[PDB]
Formats: structure tokens, sequence, C-alpha cells
């Protein structure tokens, strides 16, 4: 019980946690020319 | 072949084919994206600037409508058809008229 | 009892067809060329202008496309425009032989 | 990496390499206005 070689890795970090509404997945526009969809 | 390694003929044979610059006149298709409309590819004839300093597509503010376009930063495509078939039809069917 | 496959079934070349042509008194379809097959014409003459060169416009011009324009104003283009009806299921291709010099031109010039 | 994972997301086969493509002979620039120019006419 005083044991730390074998403690869970992913445990360390702060414990706990379809469609993404603003990724541009079905919208083909090139990544260099974002500048299109400037509010402005 | 080359053209600069190509000085020695008078003129050109029949049936070849080539391959010039562009020049004021020339029909060209232009893009903005994201292609919402179908007028976001037009047709526009090609007026070239003999300002070496210009590196910009400079097009009139009233032609924006088509692209949904501004002023702000945008970036445009522009491909001028070579082949005879699609210049025929940017001619009668792609142009923004 | 269905059997084991046989050499009767699994064809996988289609039958050829037979061009059935519809007579010219009962066609339906418009005597006015569409601006596509109009733009489809010209293309394709304008091709074969700077393939062959051959034409019988009296007129001089410097480039396939006018020439191709030109022929099809004139009505001097020798292509024909062929619009595919039906495909029968017994074989026949029912199709629509549309004749361009006799047919309204819908572009401008 | 797999034969199959190639196909499905925007980055996949059918989404980049067929529904889309990368092609020659074009140019891509920043616009501008110019009241000079026809509106069929670009610079
Ligand atoms: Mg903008």
């Amino acid at each position: 019980g005083e044991d730390s070689s074998m403690d869970d890795i992913s445990a360390y970090s702060s414990p706990g946690l379809l469609d993404d509404p603003f990724s541009i997945e079905d919208v083909d526009i090139s990544l260099d020319v974002l500048d299109n969809l400037a509010p402005q | 072949h080359d053209i600069e390694g190509l000085k020695q003929d008078f003129r050109l044979e029949v049936g070849d084919i080539l391959y010039r610059d562009v020049v004021t006149g020339d029909v060209a298709f232009f893009n903005r994206q994201p292609s919402l409309e179908r007028s976001s590819i037009g047709v526009h004839r090609i007026v070239v600037l003999e300002n070496p300093k210009i590196s910009t597509f400079q097009m009139n503010v009233s032609a924006c409508a088509w692209y949904n376009a501004d002023f702000d930063g945008d970036q445009m495509n522009l491909w001028v058809p070579w082949s005879v078939m699609s210049r025929v039809e940017a001619e009668l069917l792609c142009s923004v008229r | 009892i269905v059997e084991s496959p046989s050499i009767c079934e699994g064809f996988v070349q289609a039958s050829s067809q037979t061009l059935v042509i519809i007579p010219d008194n009962e066609r339906i379809t418009s005597n006015v060329l569409t601006t596509f097959e109009a733009t489809r014409l010209v293309a394709v003459r304008a091709q074969q202008l700077a393939i062959n060169g051959s034409t019988m416009l009296k007129k001089k011009y410097s480039s396939p496309i006018d020439i191709a324009k030109q022929e099809l104003f004139n009505r001097k283009i020798p292509l024909l425009v062929m619009r595919c009806i039906k495909v029968t299921p017994e074989g026949q291709k029912i199709v629509e032989i549309w004749n361009p010099r006799e047919m309204g031109i819908p572009l401008l010039d | 990496p797999s034969i199959m994972r190639r196909l499905p997301r925007k980055e996949g086969r059918i989404r980049k390499s067929l529904l889309g493509s990368q092609v020659w002979s074009i140019s891509r620039s920043t616009i501008c206005g110019n009241s000079d120019l026809h509106l069929d006419e670009v610079g």
C-alpha cells in the first residue's frame, strides 16, 4: 500500500474528463485562405 | 521542346501546340471559397497589369456580389483555361453575364 | 431445388444494342438547341478544327473558336445531336437525331 | 494504419482525392478594388 512503481500513469493528471458544431468538417475550404470566414 | 533551347526555326510547323503567355482579353475562371452559390465561379476577361509591383487580383467593386467578397483580406483563386474545349465553354456558359 | 450456378447466368458483358431512330415527324424534343448543346457543338467543332482545320467557311478567322461559332451560326457545321430517349430491356436504344443546321441557335453574337 | 482507414473522413480517399482535387495551372492572390475595370473583367 506504500508503493508507487505500478501506479496508473493516466491518474497523475486531473481525474475525470457526436458532431462538433464549431468544426468545419463538411466545409471544403483551404486552411490557408481561412480569412474569407472573418466576420468583417 | 523548350523555347530557349530552340531558336533555329524560322517559323512553326502546322499542327504544333504553342503554350503562349496570358494576354489581355483572355477568359479566366475566378473563384472564392467557400463556393455556396453557382456564381462563386465565374469567367472574367483578363486585363493584364503591366506594373511589376502589383501582386493582387483587382476587380470592380460591383462584381463582389457574385462571390460574396470584400477587400478586408480575402483571397480568390484564378485559373486560365488552355484547352480549346474548356476555353469555348468558359466564354459561352460560365461567363459572369 | 435451386442448384449450383451455371454458365447461362453470371455474364458480365452486357448485350449489344440496336439504335432505333425516331422518325422526324414523331419527335417530341424541342427544335431549338439548348445552351449546353450549342456549347458542346462549338467546342467539338473548334477542337476538330484545331486537329484538321478543313472548313468551308467563306470568311477568314484566326481562331478555331470563332470559326466554329460562325459555322454554327451560318448553319454549316458537320455535326448532329443525338438525344438518347430510352434504353429498352429487350435491347433497343430509342434516340432522337436532330440537325443543328435547322434548329434555332440560342447563342448571341 | 489500415486500408479502410484511408476512406472515411474529410482527409480520406473519397472526399480528398475523388470528390476534390489538387490541380496545376492555377493561381491565388489577395483581391483588390479597381473602379476602372468592367464587371466582367479581372485585373
Ligand atoms: Mg473578408
